[PDB]
């Protein structure tokens, strides 16, 4: 039979069409030197412009931006302006049009990854002092005081925020289509956070006083974003270490943001049921 | 208010012998183009000087649109400008002086070749720059033919009173 | 068989996705040695009329 | 040296577009973009002229045909060859001084 496959909708047989080839190029092959060199084709054509255009030579610069070669024997003409003018567009182009066209859908944006969040009106729960007291005695961010647990607001560094809050997006994006709120639709709508539900009961089970569940990591590495419309985005290091960071030690010595975003999400999904539980445990880089 | 009101500047315009002269056995020529001229310490900048000498070498190097003629031509060199679809002045660029065809004795053909080079520079009366143009053509033998144009110009201000004709507009060229 | 210049314009950036990593290098090892030399044209084209011969 | 396209087939189209097919008429000169264009042949456009114009004045003097792409377009993208100019590789005579008389093809069909 066939290999079934994750799916919004569940367990799925996948598969792919013939290549047509009927695709318009995309920004990627959008090429600095090819576009330049092209407007000397919009000139006219005469004695006074045949050997000026026949002569174009265009080298790539420093960084990049290409630009026109004057050698020794250069003659000054028009034809160097036009190609002043693709050099332009080129240029115009990646900085005004592609960046809007990558920032208006979630599974691609980079920049405006804070601002799409709050177009969820996405809220943390393990931030706010009034928490709900079933999240546990004990978040993995409070430390305890006299004066009952306290938390402490994390400041974290520039690259992993902004993986994070890129994956965060993707997995929220997919929860609004709709589910049926099993177990393999819930770990694909959470899977781009690298984590896996498990329940622990292995038995029958459906007549137990409680049913518990736990989160295992399925990789120490967020997948990155990519700014270049074309390459492979950088992966980076899921977890935060407590020593580098300069915060108290009753912290756990490893904590990793994208498992406390998925235990809101589904604390939330599977609320209705009223014997759900959580029994989180530590986990450590390999 | 100073009596210099007039603010219309003058862009670049191409010039004869900008880059040099190409020489051959034959004989020497120019290689018109544009001109840079340089400052104490750099700071290149273009040349704006002889603007209707400059604009009239546009119309002779360019070829026009050609004639159609029932076995076609290729779509790259059908001749012509694409700008001119935006123009509202009702012409064509450009010139049609390199289509001529040997026709008859060499005499005949030297005729056509002026009566196609007034059909052209005939156009700058039009747009005003030039009150009148004429080109005289001398024919002295088999290899040396000799071509001299004549442009008639204006200056800035007027100082004639009772002109049968009218002041060309676009005289602020002074030329 | 002396007469070849490989282009390969998927390198870089593509719509259609290069893959990636991957990269193709072209070089020659052998050339030729010996060509024919004929000279036998007036007895296989003996008194015939052509109008253009073309030489490969 | 850099030619992109085999060279034989080059030649071949030449010889096959003035060979009759085009030269019914002795007097006609194979050049220009309309007459003298080897549609049948493709190839994509080179980074650099290759013939440099200081050559292309040299070899045209010296008796020798050069051909060019017949439209510019961006690196990369493909175009067509076309002639220059149509001429016979003759120089001097016999009789040593020098004259241009069978320069152009035109004239050794135009004599036949």
């Amino acid at each position: 039979m066939n290999v079934l496959v994750p799916g919004i909708d569940g367990m799925v047989s996948a598969g792919k069409f013939e290549y047509s080839g009927c695709c318009p190029p995309d920004f990627a092959d959008m090429d600095e030197c090819t576009l330049a060199t092209s407007y000397v084709g919009l000139l006219p054509s005469g004695p006074l412009w045949d050997r000026a255009k026949y002569e174009a030579i265009t080298t790539i610069t420093a960084t990049g931006n290409c630009a026109a070669c004057w050698t020794e024997d250069h003659c000054p003409t028009l034809v160097d302006y036009a190609v002043n003018v693709g050099a332009r567009l080129a240029s115009v182009i990646d900085m005004t049009l592609w960046p809007a066209v990558r920032e208006s859908d979630p599974f691609t944006a980079v920049t405006s990854t804070a601002d799409w969040l709050e177009r969820f009106k996405w809220v943390n729960c393990f931030e706010t002092s009034c928490r709900s007291k079933a999240l546990g005695e004990i978040t993995p961010i409070e430390y305890m005081t006299e004066c009952g647990p306290v938390y402490v607001a994390i400041n974290y560094p520039p690259s992993i925020k902004q993986a994070f809050e890129s994956a965060l997006i993707k997995s929220l994006e997919r929860l609004s289509m709709g589910i049926i709120k099993n177990l393999a639709s819930i770990n694909f709508v959470i899977e781009p956070l690298k984590v896996r539900v498990v329940p622990l009961d292995t038995t029958n089970a459906c007549e137990n006083e409680t049913l518990c569940v736990t989160f295992e990591k399925t990789s120490d590495f967020f997948d990155g974003v990519n700014q270049n419309p074309c390459g492979i985005p950088s992966p980076v290091a899921a977890y935060i270490d407590r020593d580098v960071m300069q915060l108290p030690s009753e912290l756990p010595k490893y904590i990793w943001p994208g498992h406390m975003a998925a235990e809101c999400v589904v604390r939330s999904l599977l609320s209705h049921v009223s014997r759900f539980c959580v029994v989180r445990t530590d986990q450590t880089p390999d | 208010n100073f009596e210099t009101a007039d603010r219309r500047k003058r862009f670049w315009t191409t010039q004869v012998a900008a880059c040099g002269q190409s020489s051959d056995d034959c004989g020497d020529c120019a290689r018109p183009g544009l001109q840079l001229l340089c400052n104490g310490e750099g700071r290149i900048t273009i040349a704006t000087d002889n603007y209707v000498a400059g604009l009239a070498l546009n119309i002779l190097l360019t070829d026009a649109s050609k004639a159609d003629t029932g076995c076609g031509w290729t779509p790259g060199n059908r001749g012509g400008f694409w700008g001119d679809s935006f123009r509202s002045d009702n012409m064509r660029s450009g010139s049609k002086i390199r289509q001529v065809t040997a026709r008859g004795s060499m005499r005949e053909t030297v005729a056509l070749i002026r009566a196609y080079a007034i059909d052209d520079l005939k156009k700058l009366v039009a747009y005003g720059v030039a009150k009148s143009v004429d080109v005289d053509l001398t024919y002295q033998g088999s290899n040396k033919i000799d071509m001299t144009i004549m442009i008639q110009g204006v200056d800035g201000n007027e100082s004639r009173v009772g002109l049968t004709g009218e002041r060309i507009a676009n005289a602020w060229v002074w030329s | 068989g002396n007469h070849l210049s490989v282009i390969y314009t998927n390198l870089g950036s593509c719509t259609s996705v290069t893959p990636e990593g991957v990269t193709v290098a072209f070089a020659q090892t052998t050339p030729g040695s010996v060509n024919p030399e004929p000279n036998d044209y007036a007895s296989v084209v003996n008194e015939c009329c052509f109008a253009v011969y073309v030489l490969s | 040296t850099t030619y992109p396209v085999l060279p034989y087939l080059t030649n071949a189209a030449y010889g096959a577009l003035s060979a009759c097919s085009t030269c019914e008429n002795p007097e006609l000169n194979v050049q220009g973009q309309t007459y003298g264009l080897l549609s049948c042949i493709n190839m994509p456009e080179s980074c650099t002229p290759g013939w440099e114009f200081t050559e292309v004045t040299q070899l045209q003097n010296n008796g020798f045909v050069v051909s060019g792409p017949a439209t510019t377009s961006g690196q990369g993208n493909f175009t067509s060859p076309y002639i220059y100019n149509d001429v016979t590789n003759y120089l001097r005579d016999e009789k040593n001084r020098p004259n241009a008389t069978f320069r152009d093809a035109s004239s050794r069909r135009l004599a036949a």
